[PDB]
């Protein structure tokens, strides 16, 4: 009948005899209180998997079904909020008081109810605003390696992100709470702790809540883009939650596969990224853009997971500890980085003039894979070098300084038209930031101009202040 | 039929017993439908694919659809047949999913169309034909150095945003523009806001009328979007087989089919093989690509393309594909990111009907020359960015003078590229492009400015261009 | 309450529990048996409960050797899971796995406090971070990157790459001066390196503020399992209800996830990963979890971890890669290059390299000589394809303060004067970045290479080149 006993217990599994009425993802609930879901139905035993701390649960216990779908409370009131996957508050502080819940397992946006990408999402990084941009429900993937820089992109973008009025999600995975602490003190000094909210999943909380994660991420941002506000999520590992996922099935016997990954791998991790998209106007307008972050070891990202990973998404940026140790940060690839929104997630002027920009650095990423090795050459090929030389110092900045796109399109303006020629190579990075003040100060109409028309101003107006400011300078 | 009642849920598969002992045969579809009786239960509709017997009237079962909801003891229903996807008139200009039913809200296919089974037995060696028909894109390099014929398979190779996707929309609007034939197009596994993306740019150019799309999104079982590209090719089938005409098969990639069927091998519990590819591959994809054949009544013609993982023409799927291509076209991302648009390798692309006889002579001579100046080219690049252009001799200089022209000229403006650049687009015939690449073989145009080449189509567009710029 | 033992397969034995009661999981277990005949053997044994099975069956891993184990025998139920002796008793005082003194200077009475050693981790809420440095007067991980207090502190490397060294180097160092309760868990590690620091730490006086527990290798996995746990028990204890700071030292923490494999392999865990049992990262993430600073105290943690076959792709150290804040990598290269320690200066970077906690001109200095130690590890490989002829002046300015910069950062130490016979010193902080200033603005291009190797202060660098004659 509907009751049943346990009949086995161990590593945070269990099987039942009865429950002859159970469903798929049923959540299930114990005398010792602790939950779980049923996930595998035989022919005379269930195969249930525990949400808690299960060493508490003997063999003749009984066992019954709450009859629902797990829900995650949702609600204005989580903005600020550190939370579980479950609707529980871990800051303290008591509850948070959500108006209502909502089921984790929901149908996509599909085909008709979406519009295609057309405003941009601002990270203030000058290399990835200009070279790669990001459109508003783009699904673009970062990977790399250990501490190359990674979460500075993110952190950083978040911390931007209090121009544009969107949430910023941040979860994360199977991590060290320290560095959730850490995290969230570094997000509330700068002051963009009141639009986000943080989930955070422990490395030694039970292996289903790290299952379940990124769905309680995505359900926050779905109602959000539901009520027709912009949404920003992002995923700090995904490839602890396919270790995870990987050990809750091998304990369940579901045949392995490739690297002993369950078959529903890549079925996974499509559901969990197939909701972030860019509803219609008529639904509203609302936005739900994802940055996942992926784990590679020695930047071998041809590896099962960033192979599926990388076929799932519409970009990536590729970082590499090589350009990290080289001096120029933050670290990413412009050649091995793609983006399939290039042309219609930027501003006019920053089309205009990236344009140029990337031809520059096509050119010169070919001219000085070798030309090092020769020390006299002629004289087109030292401009061409020397432009390139140029064109990767400006590109260096500080870190958690995000830029203005305006002071960014001015600066890669006066690169691309060779306004740097004089300046020695050192002397650039010290340009960069005197002509941001001698702007700020003089040349303030150029700001105006591009704040207000969204396009480049008229030359003359640009190349008398550039010119102005390189008066001043020594 | 008599009722089946479900025994086990492992996620995608299912398990169902007929007791009475009167099981379905193998790939038949099996549909669920239930109502909920209390208000714990859930309202679920189900299309199952069998694929395995294992005795005792039980039968192992691949779930087109989320399996989320099932309970045991639930009666499933036997249609007696494999999934039959509505096909004829109907069909044109509307959006079907893998079991056939419209996705767009336009309308509800009704029971008058005539249903095919996806899955039927091959054409025999008798009927099959074997005379060769080329066939016209408009594109200069394509139609140039790497033609492709009716009834045969061409693929489509490079890495990712390198313009395949762009490509094969552009040439689906230009060979509906002016060629006027019936198109389908299997979109296996697309990216939702892509497939939205693309259906609203054909919509636009009024092209939606002329062709028909099925979709198998990523969010479905990996049997659904394994199947997709079936259902795709049974619509071809029965355009090809009553209209009798030349249909086209425009598959969006492979490699998600052959992911779909190593994931749904390791669902059913059969040992890997290769890098951890299902045991039979090689069969799937043989099957897939020979029911794509030209008998003497329609050509049924395919262009598909295929992602290259790591840059390495190695991967068991790519390799697969590989044996079975009649012309390969392989994009570079050093183009893509150069100002040459297209991103079309051209030593690296070949087709096998390039041969003298079957193109023109003078075909053959001006692209043998167009391939021998690149050539002398790519090998003197090296020694410009050391020593210079100055430093080698009247010949070299003159041949990398004409080089660069043709790699310009190799480029044009296409009608898609309005939304990326705001172009209207050209049109060249092949007689235009070989007239052409002849002419500035021959050097009429040396004091013309390089520039004028950049992007335009027919060459009076480069004596156009050099009057504009001045 | 008794249970009857059916089975026993190595380290694994297989409880029945038929008296109708079952212990929870982690409890443990008391054999205790009389010889009745000369043919039977004597044992004492504790089992630990690790799974359940469906008749009252129950595994448990054994803590010592299984040998002489007969089916049938009665094994008592303590109902409570291992007990540790932890209190201001344990000072001084070595101990094994089940809490029992190893020494034989004394015994634990009954009055002490014995708290059970699994128990769930802190709290968000109860976490605390700090920025202050940790300093070590080690070269290398001072002016590259600083250790902090209350920082895990992670030790990477093969077997035989000057591992150890650093482990004595360190506590003797930070021992002699930090007023803190310390607390020494081998695991698994060779006992002469225990009895030679038992030794060592009786000439320092310092076992009055230390407390050990050891897990020998020769020991059956369980023991090297629990005894990380034991360890960090007692440190529970200091940390929290003392309220002192606490220092836990531990030596090879890997020892304990391939005990976990050996015992999971029996357990009939399917394989994974590299042979490693499915539930890795939830054991090590419950294990390092555990070692976590609060507001009621502090513990800085100095670790050291195994790498199976000098790759570190291995699963067990991606694994501990994420739960540490300080890292240092040693090399097996740069042990055959003589430089010692063997840390590589271009992989090893801490959380607390930022201007602000460090100072400008040491985040320069140290971003200075990661770039150039960079550059040269690119023109190593330049030099070997085209030689060492074809450099560029200012490349050969580079190779030539590289070299000096790799050969400085080797130190003289302490515990090395019994293996090579030298003093040893201890560097400043200040010392270290004006030093490397110096030489990274070339002020001693004059001074030959070898007077940079294996010394303390940049003034013994100048002394030992007045040693060559120089
Ligand atoms: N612009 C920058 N300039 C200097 N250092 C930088 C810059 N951006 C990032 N970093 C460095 O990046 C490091 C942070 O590590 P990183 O963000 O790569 O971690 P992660 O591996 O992604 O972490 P997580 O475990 O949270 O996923 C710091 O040591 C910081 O100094
Ligand atoms: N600073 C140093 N100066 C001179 N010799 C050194 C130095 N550091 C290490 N060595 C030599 O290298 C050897 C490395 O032994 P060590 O015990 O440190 O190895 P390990 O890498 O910790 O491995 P294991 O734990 O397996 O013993 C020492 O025995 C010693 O001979
Ligand atoms: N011929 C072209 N004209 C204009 N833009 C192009 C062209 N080829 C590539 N692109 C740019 O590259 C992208 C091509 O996307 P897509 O065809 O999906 O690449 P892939 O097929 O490699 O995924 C477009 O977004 C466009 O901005
Ligand atoms: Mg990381
Ligand atoms: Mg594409
Ligand atoms: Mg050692």
């Amino acid at each position: 009948s509907d009751v049943g006993t346990v009949i086995q217990v161990g590593d945070g599994i269990a099987r039942a005899h009865g429950l002859d009425n159970v469903m798929s993802g049923e959540l299930v609930e114990f005398a010792n209180g602790v939950m779980g879901m049923a996930l595998n139905l035989e022919e005379n035993n269930v195969g249930i998997v525990i949400l808690g701390p299960y060493t508490g649960i003997k063999e003749g216990d009984e066992v019954r079904r709450t009859g629902r779908i797990m829900e995650v409370p949702v609600g204005e009131a989580l903005i600020g909020r550190v939370v579980n996957p479950l609707g529980q508050p871990v800051d303290g502080l008591g509850p948070v008081e959500t108006t209502e819940t909502r089921p984790i397992e929901s149908r996509a946006p599909g085909v008709m109810d979406r519009r295609s990408v057309h405003e941009p999402l601002q990270t203030g990084i000058k290399a990835i605003d200009a070279l790669v941009p990001i459109g508003r429900g783009q699904r673009e993937l970062i990977i790399g390696d250990r501490q190359t820089g990674k979460t500075s992109v993110a952190i950083d973008t978040i911390i931007n992100q209090k121009d544009q009025n969107m949430i910023s999600i941040y979860v994360a995975i199977g991590q060290k709470e320290s560095t959730v602490r850490t995290v969230v003190e570094t997000l509330r000094k700068h002051g963009a702790l009141d639009y986000t909210i943080v989930v955070t999943a422990s490395a030694s909380q039970p292996a289903p809540l790290l299952f379940l994660a990124p769905y309680a991420g995505v359900a926050m941002g779905e109602y959000f883009m539901y009520k027709g506000k912009h949404v920003l999520v992002v995923y700090d590992d995904l490839s602890k939650q396919a270790a995870a996922y990987r050990e809750l099935s091998l304990l369940l016997r579901r045949p392995p596969g490739r690297e002993a990954y369950p078959g529903d791998i890549f079925y996974l991790h499509s559901r969990l990224l197939e909701r972030a998209a860019k509803l219609s106007d008529a639904k509203g307008g609302g936005s739900l853009t994802a940055l996942p972050f992926v784990e590679t070891q020695a930047g071998d990202i041809s590896a099962y997971i960033p192979t599926n990973v990388i076929s799932i998404t519409d970009g990536q940026i590729f970082l590499q500890s090589d350009l990290f140790f080289s001096g120029v940060r933050p670290a990413i690839n412009a050649g091995l980085s793609v983006s399939r929104v290039g042309g219609a997630a930027q501003i006019k002027a920053m089309k205009k003039v990236a344009g140029t920009l990337r031809l520059d650095l096509a050119a010169y990423r070919e001219l000085e894979a070798f030309a090092q090795f020769g020390s006299d050459l002629d004289k087109a090929t030292q401009a061409k070098l020397a432009r390139g030389a140029r064109t990767v110092e400006v590109l260096k900045q500080d870190l958690h300084q995000p830029i203005p796109v305006e002071k960014q399109v001015l600066i890669i303006y006066a690169l691309t038209r060779g306004f740097l020629d004089d300046i020695p190579v050192e002397d650039v990075r010290r340009f960069e930031k005197e002509f941001y003040l001698f702007l700020d100060q003089n040349g303030q109409h150029l700001l105006e101009h591009i704040r207000t028309t969204k396009d480049l101003p008229n030359e003359d107006d640009l190349n008398k202040a550039i010119e102005a400011f390189k008066k001043t300078f020594v | 039929m008599t009722r089946g009642r479900v025994i086990q849920v492992m996620g995608p598969v299912v398990d169902v017993k007929f007791e009475n002992g009167h099981l379905p045969a193998i790939y038949n579809a099996l549909k669920i439908q239930h109502k909920a009786r209390n208000e714990n239960e859930v309202d679920i509709d189900l299309t199952l694919e069998v694929a395995l017997h294992l005795g005792d009237d039980t039968v192992r079962t691949i779930a087109m659809a989320s399996t989320d909801g099932l309970i045991r003891g639930m009666e499933v229903i036997d249609t007696g047949a494999p999934i039959s996807v509505p096909v004829g008139e109907v069909t044109l200009g509307r959006v079907f999913n893998v079991l056939g039913e419209p996705i767009d809200l336009e309308g509800d296919i009704p029971a008058d169309a005539r249903r095919d089974p996806i899955h039927r037995p091959a054409p025999k060696f008798e009927e099959l034909a074997t005379e060769v028909e080329i066939l016209e894109t408009g594109i200069k390099v394509v139609d140039l150095l790497a033609p492709y014929i009716k009834g045969g398979k061409i693929g489509l190779f490079g890495g990712a945003g390198v313009g395949k996707t762009v490509l094969i929309q552009e040439l689906i609007h230009n060979i509906a523009q002016e060629h006027g034939g019936i198109s389908v197009f299997a979109g296996v596994g697309e990216r939702t806001r892509e497939g939205n993306d693309l259906y609203h740019e054909m919509k636009d150019s009024g092209v939606i009328s002329k062709t028909a799309m099925v979709f198998g999104q990523m969010n479905e079982p990996p049997g659904a979007r394994m199947r997709v590209a079936l259902t795709g090719l049974t619509m071809a089938e029965y355009f090809r087989d009553e209209q009798g005409q030349d249909v086209l098969l425009f598959i969006d990639n492979i490699f998600r089919f052959t992911q779909a069927g190593s994931e749904v091998s390791a669902l059913l519990g059969r040992m890997p093989s290769a890098v951890g590819y299902q045991p039979t591959l090689a069969t799937e994809m043989g099957q897939l690509q020979e029911r794509i054949t030209s008998t003497a009544k329609g050509s049924i013609t395919s262009i598909q393309a295929i992602y290259v993982p790591a840059d390495d023409y190695t991967d068991p799927a790519p390799a697969t594909t590989f044996s079975h291509l009649d012309a390969t076209t392989n994009l570079e991302r050093k183009l893509a990111e150069m100002g040459i648009y297209p991103a079309v390798d051209p030593l690296a692309s070949t087709s096998r009907a390039l041969a003298p006889e079957i193109v023109g002579e003078e075909h053959y001579q001006v692209a043998r020359k167009v391939q021998q100046t690149l050539q002398r080219y790519k090998e003197l690049q090296d020694i410009i960015a050391i020593l210079g252009m100055d430093e080698l001799s009247d010949e070299d200089k003159l041949v990398v003078h004409r080089a660069r022209r043709i790699q310009f000229f190799l480029s044009q403006n296409f009608h898609v590229a309005e939304q990326f650049t705001g172009q209207p687009g050209s049109y060249v015939p092949v007689k235009e492009t070989v007239r052409g690449f002849k002419e500035i073989l021959e050097g009429k145009y040396d004091h013309l400015p390089e520039d004028a080449f950049r992007l335009v189509g027919r060459i009076e567009e480069v004596v156009e261009k050099a009057k504009a710029m001045g």
